[PDB]
RNA sequence: UAUACCUCUGCU
RNA sequence: AGUAGUAACAAGAGGG
């Protein structure tokens, strides 16, 4: 090494090396390339921790703050607003479960409520509840020596997930999540008074954002998520051995500024000796809904749906009475899962930072605060949808809600698949962008990238939907370009 | 001095730890201090959310049990007896922290803002700050290393450590010297300020550490780069906006001087381009303000010596700082300029001095005592010195003074021994005076090493030899012996500064084309100037104005283009072009435009927009080809390609936007422009581009090889960006 | 320690901090003491130190 | 109408809406079980890439050590680790050529560093594998254990108090064949009550053979990396042992001093400067070219970066870099490459089995994978168990070729840089030429030439030249386009744009304490407004949301709210008691003062004038028991992960809110229960030492002497001068005590 | 063997 | 059952 001096080695070794080792640039052209390959199999089931579009609220008028009052007392209050109860019957079964136990649990819960006093409510450990909360389902731990010679002793199943197919409902969910409502869902804490002009400008711009966003249905999901995950974490930590009831509550304000308390259903926590951040809490969700599950029975594989009552509703001209269902289920979560659920409000930041950047970019070139134009000067000029007529342009207000929904759904349906798909497809989007900027893009091994992407599309509705969205984008691009 | 030795006894009694106190060394004590069972938490956000749900998650010293009650008024338990893993510390509730803050022991803390000065100075500047209006425009930012610690009394880490040790740990100080008043005054002042403040020494040391030593960081910054402005970047700049703001406290002389030069330079370079530069300059001087202070009242009171500044001072009638004094004598510079350069140099004793060496030809009238001289100086060179005086001694004194002032290698080479002279107030004089008071006491070797010329005899002129003798035809290198008012300076329309004898002192062309980034904010209130500072601004706004007013200018391009070219909106753009290129650029451009008109059918408005501002100058009749125009921007010259997109001008069709230096200047006309199917003219002088190259016309040529073709002959040419094209020489001549 | 001694002494007097470490210190006259033993004569080491 | 947010990209360029392609608001992937399957996968793949190499059994270990360097040249685009020593040395030489006297000063700085470096410096840093306990431990302990063992055996040069002397001992320790180490085990006694069993820990001395100790010293632990984004499948990461740390420190310190002075080096600078370097190279590449030339940029990722980088080559590098330097310095640095060349890897926890019929589960140690029937496992697993057994030794597995994540740094980047440095016009002298920036596997490369085929030649030349030194560009994940757009989640589009979504996880309650979290929270918002284009409106909302999270997390809601927690009452007492409400900290039920202009001002500072004098006297009472006095070097510090792990400094005033939460207690049940007492005792000795040397908390006291002697010597003079020039009965009492103690051994 | 209890642990 | 996803949780350890 000390006495080494290069005469011309790399060129010699280069000459020696096989010609098969090359980096051939294949020029990139979107008009040529194919759509992504979506998987086949049974349709993807709902996997959220609570009902999204199909949820139903028993609400009451209540001037309290956001988070004041005993939740169970507020729950009892909401329970009263519904008159037309019934004896509970099973209308849609949970194919893999002892469905009678769900029915017993509902009645048990409903009675334990009627008979309680105080703040907290712990359910008695009945066997049909034990079953639903997975009591004792952990195989007992043994030294290897004492079980060396058992026939069926294997390592835990470690195969990749079972592939699933893209259903229509996940797109429907996003369509509703991306919509306005008639209730203020988000209540922001106070701020130091504005002094600098830019702080006045900020607050002026911030009011618009808060308007378009606080009423968006995705924000309601944020609050349900923050409430549920907070309640569960705290309950999990404090009451490790008890089966604690947690009512699914949110607070909001009418368009009149009138404060309202909404009850969606209940949650029944299992035991929670959580150690590792992945460790699981089992629980039982019990949520109200008008939606007939049988009209989309694939969406509800994991659910056992009861019918529990009836109520009247008015249409535009006509008016008719409909039945109310109780979507019951056993579900699970982990410290890390609900830690990130507690923080779902940051979804607001992801959306609004994108929007604000767009507003600012135009404000720069126009040399003027382009906020009031963008929001008040109403113009549909951002592609954000596809109808039979074709591509549809939306307003900046709509874009806020679309981007907020995207962020919120990225949180609700977090997954290694999404993590992978998002990472790899980004490269393809950039390659498409590069061509569209006429920068003469080139790829070395494209089908390796396609496989890298496609490997990540397995069974997650959100991932599947994003894969679809990418194709619809690809086609949309190919059309206007070709 | 007791309870510590009692404690130590009670400890040493126990063999458990007397083992340790004897076995483990003072070095190894550092190792066993960090010896812990505990892990660096991986997910503290999760853990804290988990733990705050628990009753007793906080750990506090056991003395808490004596200090605060076990149960509070409402029945809350404040502390328990369960001890924290690996500590003599107990587990307590957050209600303990609150009880303390509402009923615990009160302490004296009113001097704490002296300790946390670094923090409270942030508030101080903000509380006394003034907000202006918010301007919206393309905010270009330079990623640059800058100071983060405003009020950093600059001294190196160990130099600060010494000072800290002195103040908080006086007896347990190490064993080093206190360099100078730099450290001493800080130590005494900080010791005075922190006089008996009841607070942990560790905090005092820590705050001092954060306070004294410099800290820098790479940050994207637009405008003022001074520390106090860096402190509030988040408040003062955004993607598309500037929040005009002046922080409390007064500016720094160095910063003021620095930004003054930058302003004056810009004013000068702008004025040059205008008609009646002198009129344009005076206007800008009266309108411009630095850090919300009149540029004029600054120039009235500022001693800065710089060519652009002096041009402004001359224009405004303020006297230029041409004069100074050194070694007792008074120096007045009659021509040249002080081009200074910081350097380190070795004496004859191989001692390293730190000089502010001057470059360039300079001429001085030197007068003092009983001796006067004319001095001609080069970079570390005595070109000529003609000296006269009432006594040979007085002459020789001035000769020495000048031979020093020369900063020649000879004189430095000649310095034997070390230089450690110290002025009256125990002040160490600068190297220039050090070298003086040296040779003034011993100029023996200096004269032996200086050297001697033979020279031609001239009446009234004599030479001087190193032994003190006078010689008619021999003399020390550069020295001649031979037996005073404030000069009236004038300046003309075009900013040439002349003396009363009609000789050139300062030329605006000689002003350094250096685009350094200002320290303090500069605000021009001039129509001649764009709203924003810097060349990037000039580009973006220039190309922005064109697009906003496109249709109005497109017709103007057809009818009466000579007027379009003389639009004074194109003037600040010209400053970005080198002096000696504007004419041929504008000529080359104007002819390319004419070709587009002569040759009907061909039309490329984007090409027109791109090149239009280059047309704003009296053109030349040159016939040279150009593949790109150069633009001097932030030092490095950028090349705007004539054909197609560039880093400077980039038309993006996907966005339908012109992008200038990465910044959108706007969307060109609705769609009209994307629909421009044509064959390309207005790229070459007397040539037309007619699509892809065809090999039938032989081997490909280059732009330099296009003065050997018949009028009508078609040929292949490497036109740019690795593109060959078919080119035809047109018959007529625009 | 030694430097802590030096500093401790100079802090409770008006004595300047010596550059090198002395060997003893007289309290009555308040004088830092540098002892010098040698096989050579005396003036050599005296004027050396 | 069906909504599709990707359709935004029809109008908006992808870079400008890149925030939508980053799902960073949901929990990232986490590994539930063990990383044995991943460790084995790595170890297999590593060899499988070098399969054509030369196998040899190690003399001192018996490990099946594979050597691919100077092996056959590859002949396919698959990943390969067959680098070439002479080809490396050529690049390293060229790098020397292009930077006159860089290696000189680089080494020189490392020399002064080595000479001056205390042993203390090794207590800093990430956790290390403690060969003593066969588990990962904090550096401070992992070191202290090794030193104690060295001391109990015949090694005590480190007693000097300088890293190199400790570093010497490590090489000598390889000689002592019978290394004596103390074990701890759980015994059970019998207790009577005025009779029940009792648990208690006992110690058991054991001696290890050369074979063992040498392996344990060359052992590198393995784990699954968690919370990793962008990826479907988990990866295995590695943790080094206590032996090789000291050397790696100096090799990295050298490689750092090298990297600090290279334009094409992305390390060790921050994002703002990385972008400045990327700007510089583009500016330079465009200025250096002619108007009739092309420029292409390739967005670059190197596939299987660590698996295909060889310690032997690192040896070649370290030697060639040090060429002409003192041989003790030449040898000292060469250690780590060698120790890595002969590195062996632990295989984690092992596996867990499950009986459906019997409803039971069981654990099996990785060591047992040698002696185990393969009826339990599945195909992919049992095949891996097969392939690994040929390499497996003494529980661990030999890993001569390649590297693993989390072992070594910087020097690998110096390899990549030298290939970039090769691309100068003045070196290549072709119709094409190149330049760029690189950090680890990530690289951006600008290739210029006269024609598109000219560029192709440059791509291939660069690509093959990389292979000749064991660098495999990813043909799947790397791509190329005309210079204009293209690096480590930075996105350049005629200039660097913003990527705010990357930082979203940092917007929350950091969970250090009430005091630190407030400073971190506001600063996060502040630095993003500056660096990642977080606008005013969104930043205000960010303040709002943080306050909401801060208040809920710490149960410190405003004193006038009607919520009900465990604190609301005590916070209410305070609120009523208080006269100037605005002075109260958010942690004490006060109002949020913050807005865009305040973000850089600590809360206590910001509210100082508005505080009740009693309240602030209590709040900042320096005698409060909630804080525990740190050291200057650790004051106001927290830990953050962007990179592997880093310290984050924050600005805050020490108050009663500057507390630390409870420690983990699981260790109480384990055999290491005594470490708590060790810690409890060790601290108490420093607690009193500091009373004798308050200076020790600021600067570490350099001294080789009995801790007690130092305390006594001062205890005398303090006691004396406190009288001499400051009662003699107290003085005599102190001296009597000083002597009285000193008598006791 | 089963049922009750009791103690320690919740990143080790 | 359910969580989950290339391997785990569905309490672990002890009073054996
Ligand atoms: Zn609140």
């Amino acid at each position: 090494v000390s006495s080494f001096k290069a005469n011309g080695n790399i060129e010699a070794k280069l000459g020696a090396m096989s010609e098969k080792v090359n980096a051939q640039i294949e020029s990139f052209d979107p008009r040529t390339i194919r759509e992504l390959e979506l998987p086949e199999g049974k349709f993807c089931t709902q996997r959220s921790k609570f009902l999204l579009m199909d949820a139903m609220k028993l609400s009451v008028l209540n001037p309290a703050h956001e988070g004041e009052g005993i939740p169970m007392k507020d729950a009892k209050a909401c329970l009263d607003t519904f008159w037309g109860w019934k004896k509970a019957t099973i209308i849609k079964k949970h194919e893999k479960g002892v469905n009678t136990n769900y029915l017993m649990i509902w009645e048990q819960l409903l009675e334990s409520i009627k008979e309680m006093e105080g703040k907290f409510l712990n359910l008695k450990k009945t066997n049909h509840l034990k079953w639903g909360l997975g009591e004792g389902q952990a195989p007992e731990k043994m030294d290897f020596e004492d079980c060396k010679e058992v026939p069926d002793l294997f390592q835990y199943k470690s195969e990749p997930p079972e592939k699933r197919k893209l259903a229509s409902w996940i797109q429907s969910e996003f369509n509703k999540a991306s919509e306005l409502t008639n209730s203020n869902w988000i209540e922001f804490d106070e701020l130091g008074n504005d002094v600098a002009p830019i702080e006045h400008i900020a607050s002026r711009r911030r009011n618009f954002f808060t308007a378009e966003v606080s009423q968006c249905r995705a924000s309601e999901y944020i609050m349900k998520a923050v409430y549920i995950n907070t309640a569960l974490l705290n309950s999990s930590c404090t009451a490790m051995e008890e089966y604690q009831v947690i009512p699914i509550i949110t607070k909001c304000r009418d368009t009149s500024g009138q404060r309202r308390t909404n009850l969606y259903g209940f949650i029944i926590k299992g035991r929670s000796h959580l150690r590792n951040d992945t460790d699981v809490v089992n629980f039982i969700s019990l949520e109200f809904s008008l939606t007939d599950p049988r009209n989309e029975i694939h969406k509800w594989e994991k659910y056992c749906v009861l019918e529990i009552g009836d109520m009247e509703i008015r249409t535009s001209i006509s008016t008719i009475m409909k039945p109310v269902y109780l979507y019951v289920r056993t579900n699970g979560t982990s410290k890390i899962k609900m830690k990130w659920g507690m923080e779902m409000r940051r979804c607001l930041l992801q959306s609004l930072q994108q929007v604000e950047s767009m507003i600012e970019a135009e404000s720069a070139v126009k040399e003027k605060d382009m906020t009031e134009p963008f929001f008040r000067n109403r113009e549909n000029d951002w592609p954000i949808g596809e109808s039979p007529q074709g591509i549809e342009k939306g307003t900046i207000g709509k874009v806020c809600r679309v981007l907020l929904a995207k962020s919120v759904f990225n949180s609700i349906y977090a997954s290694a698949q999404l993590e992978g798909f998002s990472a790899e497809s980004r490269k393809l989007l950039l390659l498409i962008q590069a061509f569209r900027d006429n920068l003469d893009p080139g790829t070395f091994d494209l089908k390796g990238l396609y496989e890298a992407i496609e490997e990540c599309i397995i069974n997650d509705p959100w991932v599947l939907l994003n894969a679809s969205w990418f194709n619809s984008f690809l086609k949309a691009v190919q059309l206007s370009m070709g | 001095s007791m309870e510590r030795i009692k404690e130590l006894m009670e400890m040493v009694k126990n063999s458990r730890m007397r083992e340790i106190l004897t076995t483990t060394s003072v070095d190894h004590m550092a190792v066993i201090k960090k010896y812990t069972s505990g892990r660096q938490e991986k997910n503290p956000a999760l853990r804290m959310k988990w733990m705050m749900a628990m009753k007793y998650p906080i750990s506090a010293s056991s003395r808490i049990r004596e200090m605060i009650p076990e149960k509070d008024e409402d029945g809350n338990t404040l502390w328990t007896n369960t001890k924290d893993a690996g500590s003599n510390r107990v587990l307590v509730s957050p209600n303990a922290v609150t009880w303390w803050n509402r009923a615990g022991p009160v302490s004296d803390v009113v001097h704490y803002p002296r300790v946390y000065k670094m923090y409270f100075d942030r508030l101080e500047r903000l509380t006394h700050g003034t907000f202006g209006p918010v301007k919206f425009y393309n905010q270009v930012k330079v990623r640059k290393r800058v100071d983060i610690n405003p009020g950093h009394k600059d001294l190196t880490s160990r130099e600060a450590q010494e000072v800290i040790m002195e103040v908080v740990f006086p007896n347990e100080v190490g064993a080093r010297t206190l360099s100078s008043d730099a450290q001493l005054t800080i130590t005494k002042e900080k010791k005075e300020e922190l006089k008996n403040c009841k607070i942990s020494p560790i905090m005092v040391a820590y705050m001092l550490e954060r306070e004294l030593v410099r800290r820098t960081r790479f940050l994207p910054i637009a405008g003022a780069t001074s520390s106090t402005y860096v402190e509030v970047l988040h408040l003062t700049q955004g993607t598309c906006w500037e929040q005009q703001y002046t922080p409390g406290g007064e500016a720094e002389n160095d910063d003021l001087d620095q930004t003054l030069i930058i302003a004056s330079r810009n004013i000068v370079r702008r004025s040059i381009v205008a008609i009646d530069p002198l009129a344009s300059l005076l206007s800008m001087c009266h309108t411009t303000s630095i850090s919300s202070e009149p540029l004029v009242e600054i120039l009235r009171s500022n001693p800065t010596d710089e060519q652009a500044v002096n041009i402004c001072k001359a224009a405004l009638g303020i006297r230029i700082n041409n004069s100074f004094s050194f070694g007792g004598y008074n120096f007045k510079r009659v021509k040249g300029s002080s081009q200074r350069t910081e350097k380190a140099v070795l004496t004859g004793n191989l001692q390293t001095l730190t000089m502010t060496i001057f470059e360039g030809y300079e001429e001085f009238n030197v007068s003092g005592k009983r001796a006067s001289a004319v001095l001609k100086k080069g970079a570390q060179r005595l070109i000529q010195a003609i000296i006269g005086g009432r006594t040979l001694e007085d002459i020789l004194n001035l000769m020495i003074t000048l031979m020093v002032f020369s900063q020649e290698e000879k004189m430095l080479k000649a310095v034997r021994g070390d230089l450690n002279f110290v002025n009256r107030a125990n002040q160490r004089l600068n190297p220039m005076y050090q070298l003086l008071r040296h040779f003034q006491k011993d100029s023996s070797t200096l004269l032996k090493n200086w050297g001697t010329e033979e020279i031609d005899p001239i009446m009234g002129i004599a030479g001087i030899m190193p032994d003190g003798t006078i010689n008619k035809t021999q003399t020390l290198m550069g020295v001649r012996l031979s037996q005073n008012e404030r000069i009236r300076v004038n300046i003309d329309k075009y900013l040439r500064v002349r003396n009363e004898k009609g000789e050139l002192l300062i030329s605006p062309e000689e002003v350094s084309e250096a685009q350094g980034q200002e320290k303090l904010p500069i605000n021009y209130n001039s129509s001649l100037m764009w709203e924003v500072n810097g060349p990037e601004s000039i580009l973006t706004n220039t190309y922005h104005w064109i697009i906003k007013n496109w249709e109005l200018l497109k017709t103007q391009w057809m009818t009466d283009p000579t007027v379009l070219y003389n639009r004074i909106e194109f003037e600040p753009f010209q400053t970005l072009i080198p002096k000696g290129n504007r004419a041929i650029y504008s000529g080359f451009t104007r002819t390319l435009f004419q070709q587009m008109r002569d040759v009907e059918g061909t039309f490329d408005s984007i090409q027109i927009i791109k090149l239009l501002p280059f047309s704003a100058h009296p053109p030349s009749l040159g016939r040279t080809q150009f593949s790109s125009f150069t633009l001097n921007i932030r030092g490095a010259p950028l090349r705007l390609l004539i054909r197609g997109n560039s880093q400077v001008f980039n038309y993006n069709q996907m966005e339908n936007v012109i992008i200038v230096l990465g910044k959108s200047v706007g969307s060109p006309e609705r769609s009209i422009l994307t629909e421009s199917s044509s064959i390309e003219s207005a790229v070459l002088r007397g040539f037309l581009i007619l699509g892809k190259a065809n090999s039938k016309y032989g081997p490909v040529l280059t732009i330099g090889e296009l003065d050997k073709l018949g009028r009508g002959e078609k040929a292949n040419v490497l036109i740019g960006q690795g593109d060959t094209v078919l080119v035809m020489k047109r018959k007529r001549d625009s | 320690i030694a430097w802590t001694i030096v500093n401790s002494i100079c802090n409770m007097t008006e004595n300047s901090k010596p550059r090198f470490l002395p060997d003893l210190y007289d309290y009555k006259t308040n004088k830092f003491i540098e002892i010098g033993v040698t096989r050579r004569k005396v003036e050599d080491y005296y004027y050396e130190k | 109408m069906d909504v599709n947010p990707m359709l935004i990209f029809l109008k908006v360029p992808v870079q400008n809406a890149i925030s939508t392609t980053f799902p960073y608001t949901g929990d990232p992937p986490y590994s539930h079980g063990t990383g044995t399957g991943y460790t084995m996968d790595t170890v297999i793949r590593t060899h499988d890439y070098s399969s054509r190499g030369i196998w040899k059994t190690n003399s001192e270990t018996g490990a099946q050590q594979l050597n691919p360097i100077d092996g056959p040249l590859p002949e396919d685009n698959e990943p390969s680790g067959y680098a070439q020593t002479d080809c490396v040395l050529e690049l390293i030489e060229g790098l020397d050529r292009s930077h006159p006297g860089l290696f000189e000063t680089a080494c020189q700085e490392t020399i002064d560093a080595i000479q001056q470096t205390r042993v203390d410096k090794l207590t800093q840093g990430r956790q290390t594998y403690d060969w003593t306990l066969n588990r990962n431990q904090p550096a401070a302990t992992a070191l202290a254990n090794t030193i104690e063992v060295f001391r109990k055996n015949g090694y005590k040069l480190n007693e000097s108090g300088r890293l190199i002397d400790f570093l010497k001992d490590v090489l000598l320790s390889f000689e002592n064949d019978s290394m004596e180490v103390t074990t701890h085990f759980q015994k059970k006694k019998r207790i009577r009550d005025n009779m029940i069993t009792q648990r208690t820990i006992g110690k058991k001395r054991v001696k290890l053979t050369k074979k063992n100790y040498l392996i344990r010293a060359l052992t590198l632990n393995t784990m699954t990396k968690d919370a990793e984004r962008g990826k479907l499948k988990r990866r295995a990461i590695a943790t080094p042992g206590m032996q090789i740390r000291g050397f790696v420190y100096f090799v990295e310190l050298l490689a750092r001093n090298i990297c600090e002075r290279l334009e094409q080096s992305g390390l060790p600078v921050g994002g703002n400067e990385k972008k400045a370097k990327l700007a510089n190279v583009i500016k330079k590449m465009m200025a250096k070219s002619t108007d009739e030339e092309l420029s292409y940029t390739i967005t670059g990722d190197n596939t299987k970066w660590n698996e295909n980088q060889n310690p032997r080559i690192f040896l070649a590098m370290v030697l060639r870099i040090t060429a002409g330097q003192p041989e003790w310095f030449r040898d000292l640095l060469a250690v780590a490459p060698i120790m890595f060349s002969n590195k062996v890897a632990r295989l984690g926890r092992g596996y867990m089995f499950e009986s459906k019929s019997m409803h039971l589960r069981t654990q099996i140690s990785a060591e047992n994978l040698s002696d185990i029937n393969l009826r339990y496992f599945n195909e992919d697993t049992k095949k891996k168990i097969e392939k690994i057994r040929h390499l497996m030794v003494e529980g661990t597995a030999s890993l001569s070729p390649g590297m693993m994540m989390g072992m070594f740094n910087m020097l690998s980047t110096v390899l990549g840089v030298s290939v970039l440095n090769l691309g100068q016009r003045e070196i290549l002298k072709r119709t094409y030429w190149w330049d760029g920036l690189q950090s680890s596997d990530d690289f951006a490369l600008i290739i210029n030439g006269h024609f598109k085929e000219d560029i192709q030649q440059g791509v291939n030349h660069f690509y093959r030249t990389c292979k000749l030194v064991g660098i495999n560009m990813s043909q799947k994940k790397s791509y190329i386009n005309k210079t204009g757009t293209f690096f480590t989640s930075f996105f350049y589009r005629y200039g660097f744009v913003a990527n705010f979504s990357m930082e979203l996880p940092s917007f929350g309650v950091a969970g250090n304490n009430e005091s630190a979290d407030m400073s971190i929270g506001t600063t996060v918002i502040k630095t993003n407004m500056i660096n990642n284009d977080l606008g005013p409106a969104t930043a205000q909302m960010a303040i709002q949301l943080f306050i909401k999270d801060y208040r809920y997390t710490y149960r410190c809601h405003r004193g006038d709210t009607n919520l009900e927690t465990r604190r609301t009452k005590s916070i209410k007492r305070l609120w009523t008691e208080t006269i100037s409400k605005a002075g109260l900290l958010v942690a004490d039920g006060g109002p949020n003062p913050y807005n865009l202009r305040n973000l850089h001002i600590p809360e206590v500072c910001l509210k100082w004038s508005l505080m009740d004098p009693d309240y602030r006297g209590r709040l900042c009472n320096p005698n409060n028991p909630f804080v525990h006095h740190m050291e200057v070097e650790s004051t106001n510090l927290a830990v953050v992960m962007p990179g592997p792990a880093k310290s984050l400094e924050y600005d805050a005033v020490a108050t009663t809110h500057s507390w630390t939460p409870k420690r983990n207690r699981s260790i109480l049940n384990t055999n290491q229960r005594g470490i708590l007492e060790d810690e409890r005792i060790y601290q108490k000795c420093c607690q009193v030492f500091e009373k004798f040397f308050p200076s020790s908390t600021y600067r570490r006291p350099i001294g080789m002497a009995s801790m007690l002697d130092a305390m006594l010597s001062r205890a005398r003079i303090d006691a004396r001068i406190d009288l001499e020039s400051g009662s003699s009965q107290d003085f005599s009492e102190i001296t009597n005590t000083c002597k009285a103690i000193e008598a006791l051994k």
